[PDB]
RNA sequence: CAGCCGCGGUAAUUCCAGCUCCAGUAGCGUAUAUUAAAGUUGUUGCAGUUAAAAAGCUCGUAGUUGAACUUUGGGUCUGGUUGUCCGGUCGGUUUUUCAACCGGAUCUUUCCUUCUGGCUAACCUGUACUCCUUGUGGGUGCAGGCGAACCAGGACUUUUACUUUGAAAAAAUUAGAGUGUUCAAAGCAGGCGAAAGCUCGAAUAUAUUAGCAUGGAAUAAUGGAAUAGGACGUUUGGUUCUAUUUUGUUGGUUUCUAGGACCAUCGUAAUGAUUAAUAGGGACGGUCGGGGGCAUCAGUAUUCAAUUGUCAGAGGUGAAAUUCUUGGAUUUAUUGAAGACUAACUACUGCGAAAGCAUUUGCCAAGGACGUUUUCAUUAAUCAAGAACGAAAGUUAGGGGAUCGAAGAUGAUCAGAUACCGUCGUAGUCUUAACCAUAAACUAUGCCGACUAGGGAUCGGGUGGUGUUUUUCUUAUGACCCACUCGGCACCUUACGAGAAAUCAAAGUCUUUGGGUUCUGGGGGGAGUAUGGUCGCAAGGCUGAAACUUAAAGGAAUUGACGGAA
RNA sequence: GUAGGAUAGUGGCCUACCAUGGUUUCAACGGGUAACGGGGAAUAAGGGUUCGAUUCCGGAGAGGGAGCCUGAGAAACGGCU
């Protein structure tokens, strides 16, 4: 068996073409090419996005572990799209409140779900210009209302 | 046939057995059978695999009928070898 | 291993070791050439002539005894046909197949065979063109094929 | 391709600043000026002997050969006084470490010195821009015949 | 078709070695092949070898010593620019110390070391370690 | 909390605090990209029998590739370059006893491009023969003349690719030499005197794509003399020239002549075709075949009908029933019509590119295998464009319709059951004219090539057997037996070769990775969908997403458990 | 292509007259680029892969598109219309 690919000394262009063709099966590559992040993906293919807290929503978790996961329905400012952001640590949701500006981040999985929280893709990071972790700690205090 | 065949000189028997192609050197085993007909006293150098209704030099006697391989020498006919 | 079929045989003519003449088998080169020419004139194709030489007379190959082949000799004399022999045969076969098809519209295998033959002919024609025997800008196909044949 | 008529435009054409003196009485009449192009290229006799003018001829005109000297087979002879050379070559690609078979054509001006047919190998010298694409000028048709005389097989 | 005759021969040789044969029969028998064989002999990987004259193409017999391990042939005859030689050797051969990379060049069909000595490289054929 | 695995259900080492403790440390976390890891994009370097993956099949232009063959070998000197032989030496250097290694000149049937001339350096020389140890140690020296010691101009180069060294690829960057920024990251500085002046530096290397330059002639192609219109040249004629140099200088004409070019004829030479690939084509030969088309023959077998006979039921059942006639249905016997099909034969049998193809004979062409001292000489291998076929069903349009028989009626069974089972039975099934172009079109194994381990068979060719029998006396065909031979539809062991393993003599010769090619796949789903194209009468086909979702989906086997399996 | 016109000059740059070419599966043409090009950057066995708005070299632009003055040099925008 010569094994598929042409092993000729002048078979280079063909090989290149083949490689290119193959490239469209690789998912990451495809994404990079087509601008799926730029055309979809609530964020603009960005790390973060500021968004308005439309409402506090407890979401029921996937399976095995059973609980309500204190998420927030956020409306992204730049695009106008509506997403659901999980809110970390104990309480935290109280701190976040309602109708606040909220700086979101990706959850970890380059999109996709994060473990058990179904239909949820984002960590709330900052609420109206602080930081959720900090608030939880009480190392830093909130700037009043 | 195993390990140390010593391949330049086989026994001739082996060569004979193997295909007229699949020995050391290509060499055919077809022969120019020098046929004599019953009629005229003259010798026809008949190749043993004729592929033809082999007439004599002139007279229509019919020497050999071309069977797929070696020719059947029609009727009681006499022949020399090569 | 065969051009068209999936049958990979070696039904084949062996050829002897000595490029030199098989001593005793006598006659003359000139005579042989003359005979060949005569055969050509009569209508026998090169291969046919060779076969004839082999069968009844003491010739083994012309390449051996004369030095030259048969086709070359014919060319020298002025006796090789316009269309080379094999090619001609192929063309004839194609024509026959076409005729058969015409006779019997519904016949798929036959049609396939015809197509194959045509392809073969095309290949051969191309080769000839590349060589320089059959002049260029010339397709040996179907409608004019018959005309070419006869 | 074409040729033959000599003086056959709306205008009428001479080798510029070059004079066919009517007072003087030579056999040639037309004082055929010609150029020796150099670089080890001969002036073809067709150019010096004949009649045609051409500004864009490198032997009977004002075009001067300089820069690169390409060669190549001719694909198209269809347009007037110019040829389409087709310059085949190989392009390396290091990711695979092999080659392509690549194309590039060259439309080049042909002086009626030469007879150029399709599938003729032609050496061509760079020069002034003659036209839109024609920046090259034919100096030597290498395949003069290429089995033209020896076409017929019969003895 | 019978492409790279040399390659085929090499493969056959390898097979023979694997078997534990003391000798090989090779059909086509080229110039290149012959050169390769000679090189091998010089190195010390092969016994006698003899070209039969089938009044035709060729037909070699090689005496195997039991020393050959692999007798490889790289596929398209890649163009080697002297520095790349080292890389090739690294890729193919076990150890910086021993083995050869039989490559044709202007000077002749020679091993890699020989080429280096000459100061002349070219296109690869095969290798022996 | 947890990237993931997961922890949480009153004993949390995973949540929330203290102590301990770890890691990193003036840093450390998080988010998204991206590189590595990913041989999970593979040229190096992956997979496709089953895990995703071989187009159903063959044809086929591009492309990619492609058998072997033309200058090999020996001698004779001559340059180096490090190990050696002592340091011959004031830790370094110069030869010899030796070496391998890399060149160069040559000579070997051998030209390295050839000449028109410049310079002929040199002595192949020998013109006077001797400055002089008894000499072939040594050179003042110029008519014939070795030209390689260089030019300076022709003539015309087979052309590449490949590789060589070189010249060019701005600095910064990168690599990198030197140097005490106190160290470094850096930076191009510095360093030394009488410290009156002097003085090292600011390197080198890379970048390979394309062009330029030169050496090399292996490899790979290309080219040339086969109507030789061929090569040379003391040809001998010629033909077309072109044309400068002297005839005082202009305009001629023709010369001598020296350079083109072009047909003759004379000579010269070894005058000119490599093989004929267990490559390929084609002829020939006997054959082989359930290969194809068209044409007929059988069995028939079922069904309806006809005539024929006989008086209670026969059909059907899965255990069981419904269901049909009796004014003999069935059953018995002869026919007729129709369109079907083509058993037995029938096999680890044969053919065909697959789909597929089994009664007869005939016709019509084609085909493999074989055999061949036949013929051509690279026509060859595989293929994106496009092409040829292509099961069944379906389709339109025609013929028939026996039975089975999606639809539909209908009889039971079960909690129910328009489901089996049951009875019937439009479409079809079958065919003929058009399409369609799909299949578990499956060997779930692309093609071509080569090589590696035993064995018997088995089909088709073909050899040899004083073999046996046929028997019309020797026979000669035929038909076996046996051995070998090539050929396709096929077991056992070890695998050292493989493989995840079932298994595999290929699915082997693969991390000891490269014979030649086409095609396909990249977690599962969403989805063969959406969309657009395109192809169709349609049904559908080819083509073919993403969003979003999810931690498994698979494969193989092992032990179990289980099974209205044995 | 021929001729002109123009230009600092070459040139279908433009005009007249004629010819029918020219490119293309060795992907022309079209579409996209969250593309200014290169030096280079990140990664780093070898081969690679991704990035390069950005200190250097080029190229474009001065809200958009157009036009021009002056001038050796601008189709300038810290000139004009
Ligand atoms: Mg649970
Ligand atoms: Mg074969
Ligand atoms: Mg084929
Ligand atoms: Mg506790
Ligand atoms: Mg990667
Ligand atoms: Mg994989
Ligand atoms: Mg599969
Ligand atoms: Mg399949
Ligand atoms: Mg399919
Ligand atoms: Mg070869
Ligand atoms: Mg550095
Ligand atoms: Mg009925
Ligand atoms: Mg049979
Ligand atoms: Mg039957
Ligand atoms: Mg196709
Ligand atoms: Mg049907
Ligand atoms: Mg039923
Ligand atoms: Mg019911
Ligand atoms: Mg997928
Ligand atoms: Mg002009
Ligand atoms: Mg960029
Ligand atoms: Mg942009
Ligand atoms: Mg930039
Ligand atoms: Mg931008
Ligand atoms: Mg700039
Ligand atoms: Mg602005
Ligand atoms: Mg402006
Ligand atoms: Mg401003
Ligand atoms: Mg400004
Ligand atoms: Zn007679």
């Amino acid at each position: 068996m010569g094994k598929g690919k042409p092993r000729g000394l002048n078979s280079a262009r063909k090989l290149r073409v083949h490689r290119r063709n193959n490239r469209w099966a690789e998912t990451t590559y495809k994404k990079r090419l087509l601008g799926t992040a730029f055309k979809s993906s609530p964020f603009g293919g960005s790390s973060h996005a500021k968004g308005i807290v439309l409402e506090k929503i407890g979401i029921e978790s996937k399976q095995p572990n059973s609980a309500i996961r204190k998420c927030v329905r956020v409306q992204l400012i730049k695009n106008g799209k509506k997403v659901t952001a999980f809110v970390p640590n104990d309480g935290c949701l109280n701190f976040v409140d309602e109708n606040d500006e909220v700086l979101l981040a990706g959850f970890g999985r380059k999109g996709k779900a994060k473990g058990d929280i179904p239909g949820v893709r984002f960590k709330v990071v900052k609420v109206s210009g602080v930081s959720l972790l900090a608030l939880w700690k009480e190392k830093k205090e909130k700037p009043r209302s | 046939m195993v390990l140390v065949q010593d391949l330049l000189h086989p026994t001739a028997a082996s060569e004979a057995r193997k295909h007229k192609l699949k020995t050391l050197v290509q060499s055919p085993r077809s022969h120019f059978l020098d046929v004599k007909c019953p009629g005229c006293l003259n010798i026809t150098t008949v190749f043993s695999h004729a592929q033809t209704a082999v007439t004599c030099e002139s007279c229509s006697t019919v020497l050999c009928t071309p069977t797929g391989g070696k020719a059947k020498l029609s009727e009681g006919t006499s022949f020399r070898r090569k | 291993g065969r051009m068209h079929s999936k049958g990979k045989g070696m039904s084949s003519s062996a050829i002897p070791y000595s490029r030199n003449a098989p001593a005793w088998f006598k006659g003359s080169s000139d005579g042989v050439v003359e005979q060949i020419i005569k055969y050509a004139r009569k209508g026998l194709t090169p291969s046919q002539i060779g076969v004839l030489l082999r069968d009844a007379h003491g010739v083994t190959q012309a390449k051996v005894i004369t030095g030259n082949k048969i086709l070359r000799i014919l060319k020298s004399n002025g006796l090789a046909p316009e269309i080379p022999e094999d090619l001609y045969f192929l063309i004839k076969k194609a024509v026959s197949v076409r005729k058969h098809l015409e006779r019997n519209r519904k016949d798929k295998d036959a049609k396939f065979r015809l197509i194959l033959i045509e392809s073969r002919i095309h290949r051969l024609a191309r080769y000839y063109r590349t060589v320089s025997v059959l002049p260029p800008n010339w397709k040996y196909e179907s409608a004019t094929a018959s005309a070419l044949v006869n | 391709s074409t040729e033959l008529t000599v003086q056959s435009e709306r205008a009428f054409q001479k080798q510029p600043h070059i004079f066919t003196n009517p007072k003087a009485k030579a056999n040639r009449k037309t004082k055929r000026w010609y150029k020796n192009v150099g670089l080890g290229f001969k002036t073809p006799k067709t150019a010096i002997e004949g009649s045609y003018i051409d500004k864009k001829c490198p032997f009977t005109g004002l075009v001067s050969i300089r820069g690169k000297i390409l060669t190549g087979t001719v694909v198209s002879t269809r347009m007037h006084r110019t040829i389409v050379i087709r310059r085949d070559y190989l392009h390396y690609v290091p990711k695979y470490n092999r080659y392509e078979k690549r194309h590039k054509n060259v439309p080049a001006h042909v002086s009626p010195a030469f007879r150029v047919q399709v599938g003729d190998i032609v050496t061509v010298g760079q020069c002034r821009p003659i036209s839109k694409t024609v920046r090259f000028n034919v100096l030597k048709v290498a395949s003069a015949t290429g089995k033209a005389n020896k076409q017929f097989a019969k003895f | 078709t019978r492409t790279s005759v040399l390659a085929d021969a090499l493969n056959a040789i390898n097979n023979a070695e694997k078997t534990g044969k003391r000798q090989v029969l090779i059909r086509p028998s080229s110039k290149v092949i012959i050169k390769f064989l000679q090189v091998m002999q010089k190195h010390g990987y092969i016994g006698e070898f003899e070209y039969i004259d089938d009044h035709r193409s060729g037909k070699i017999v090689v005496q195997l010593n039991g020393r050959l391990n692999k007798c490889g042939v790289i596929s398209p005859r890649f163009n080697v620019k002297i520095a790349d030689v080292e890389k090739w050797t690294a890729n193919l051969l076990p150890a910086r110390q021993f083995g050869y990379v039989i490559l044709t060049t202007s000077a002749g069909i020679m091993d890699h070391e020989e080429a280096h000595r000459k100061h002349v490289s070219g296109k690869i054929l095969g290798f022996v370690y």
